[PDB]
RNA sequence: UUAGGAAUAGUUAAUAAUAAUUUAUAAUUUUGAUUAGAUUGUUUUGUUAAUGCUAUUAGAUGGGUGUGGAAAAAUAAAAAAAAUAAUUAAUAUAU
């Protein structure tokens, strides 16, 4: 129950790497 | 409308101990100096209390 | 996380190119992992859902921009206001597009923009005046007193009309049962020079009438011309007597309402305005921003015709220009 | 049916419910859905030793008018259309 927030930050971190592929290269 | 008038008066002393005016070509601003990228808390917000959207948490 | 600079940078692509689901998937997941989203930030989320015109998209980041104590710019608001009028509206045959824009008072943030414009010093444009009023105005919604409003100190400013905008509020007023203020529309807009409306020019057929309003205060306060004020006569036409008179004008009330109360049993409970009346901004159609085309109707799909842009069995890069 | 295959919804069933204020552990889909692309289909075509490969041009059309039995109605060398108009033949059209 207090581990959720770092394990709901990294979900959102991978999101945002998923999202950071549109970029494409570099 | 309220007109600038363009001139100020400052008092200036010299040395010997003597005081007058300097005249002072001055205007004043017109639009906020938005561009800074630090806040003072002054400004009018918009009002967002009335709209109806997906949170279940508020009421409709 | 990476620079905070590569994340403004997709940021700019992305209301640059693609769609507005983009941007909201980027800068809401970046605001949680710990990106400042900054002025500059907000400006490229908002440029999106001003575009696609999304409503309930604008309120959303205003939400989080008034929490995250970022003040707002001029270029904001001209974001939001224009954003408003861009919104999906209309019926299609008996279905209601968009139907959940009733509920949110669209029209009210746009006002609430133009408040907080003038409140904060900033000075507006031409354009979001004739946005504001649009939103009053589509087939949706019914406001032609704060429309009327907010046209009269529009002309107290000097604003020009734009086309769009008499185009929208000539069919609310003559939805609404207002000749008197769509006549004076057509008449204004021919002596302002407005693009379409230079040849529509009607006569005042309401030139010695009074107002309506003035009427109705005069009622609750000669006293046989009080009770006819409201009456219009052609000239070559007399009252009656005053008893014979009250007594007619109480014949028409109960026909008036009468004819009103019959359901045209072909319309879905709509007026005519409201039939075939369905709107999506230019972006649905091959087209992009532009600052002239404020609540600009998609083009019909007689623009684009298939198997002239590519032959037969090859493909067309139109994935959604004939779907309404 | 798609060289780089994932989710979909004015939603499924019941119903003393035309015109659904209710009930449900609802419905589609990895046995390939919805959307996007291409797109009338069709032992009628062509080829071959070939149950293989390759083609197609009958059509239809929820807001134009609740009229009409039926919207298929803004334009078609016949389908001769309420007195045998003409019915020998060929051009039957340019004219
Ligand atoms: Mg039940």
């Amino acid at each position: 129950t207090e581990g959720t927030q770092e394990k709901l930050a990294a979900a959102i971190q991978e999101h945002v790497q998923d999202a950071y592929r549109f970029s494409g290269p570099t | 409308p309220r007109r600038i008038p363009g001139t100020t008066k400052v008092t200036y002393t010299n040395k010997k101990g003597r005081t007058f005016s300097f005249s002072v070509p001055v205007s004043e601003l017109t639009h906020p100096q938005v561009t800074l990228e630090s806040a003072a808390g002054t400004w009018r917000e918009m009002d967002t209390s009335f709209c109806e959207l997906g949170d279940i948490e508020d009421d409709m | 996380r990476r620079d905070p600079t590569e994340f403004l940078r997709v940021l700019r692509r992305m209301s640059r190119t693609t769609s507005w689901q983009k941007t909201m998937l980027f800068a809401s997941k970046g605001r949680m992992v710990g990106y400042r989203l900054t002025r500059e930030h907000y400006n490229t989320v908002l440029f999106s859902q001003s575009l696609w015109g999304r409503a309930l998209e604008i309120v959303r980041v205003v939400r989080a921009m008034q929490e995250d104590k970022v003040q707002p710019n001029g270029a904001t608001y001209y974001y939001i206001v224009n954003g408003m009028g861009n919104a999906d509206h209309g019926w299609n045959y008996d279905f209601r597009i968009n139907r959940r824009l009733e509920k949110i008072q669209h029209w009210r943030v746009a006002l609430e923009a133009l408040e907080a414009c003038e409140a904060n010093g900033f000075d507006s444009t031409d354009t979001m005046h004739n946005s504001a009023l649009i939103t009053l105005v589509i087939p949706g919604f019914n406001r032609w007193q704060q429309a009327s409003l907010l046209l009269q100190r529009m002309l107290r400013e000097d604003r020009r009309m734009h086309p769009t905008m008499v185009k929208f509020y000539h069919d609310c007023l003559v939805r609404n049962n207002r000749p008197r203020e769509a006549s004076s529309l057509m008449r204004l807009a021919a002596e302002r020079g407005v693009h379409g409306y230079e040849d529509k020019w009607e006569a005042d057929v309401y030139k010695g009438r009074p107002l309506d309003s003035e009427v109705m205060n005069e009622s609750e306060g000669q006293a046989s011309s009080l009770a006819f004020a409201s009456l219009m006569l052609r000239g070559d036409q007399r009252p009656l007597p005053e008893n014979l008179q009250a007594l007619l004008e109480e014949e028409t009330t109960r026909n008036i309402e009468a004819e009103r109360s019959v359901p045209v049993p072909f319309s879905a409970g709509l007026h005519a305005t409201e039939i075939n009346s369905v709107f999506r901004p230019r972006v649905y159609r091959q087209l992009w921003y532009k600052w002239q085309h404020i609540a600009n109707r998609y083009r019909p799909t007689a623009a684009l015709k298939r198997r002239q842009l590519a032959p037969r069995d090859s493909p067309t890069g139109i994935p959604g220009f004939y779907r309404i």
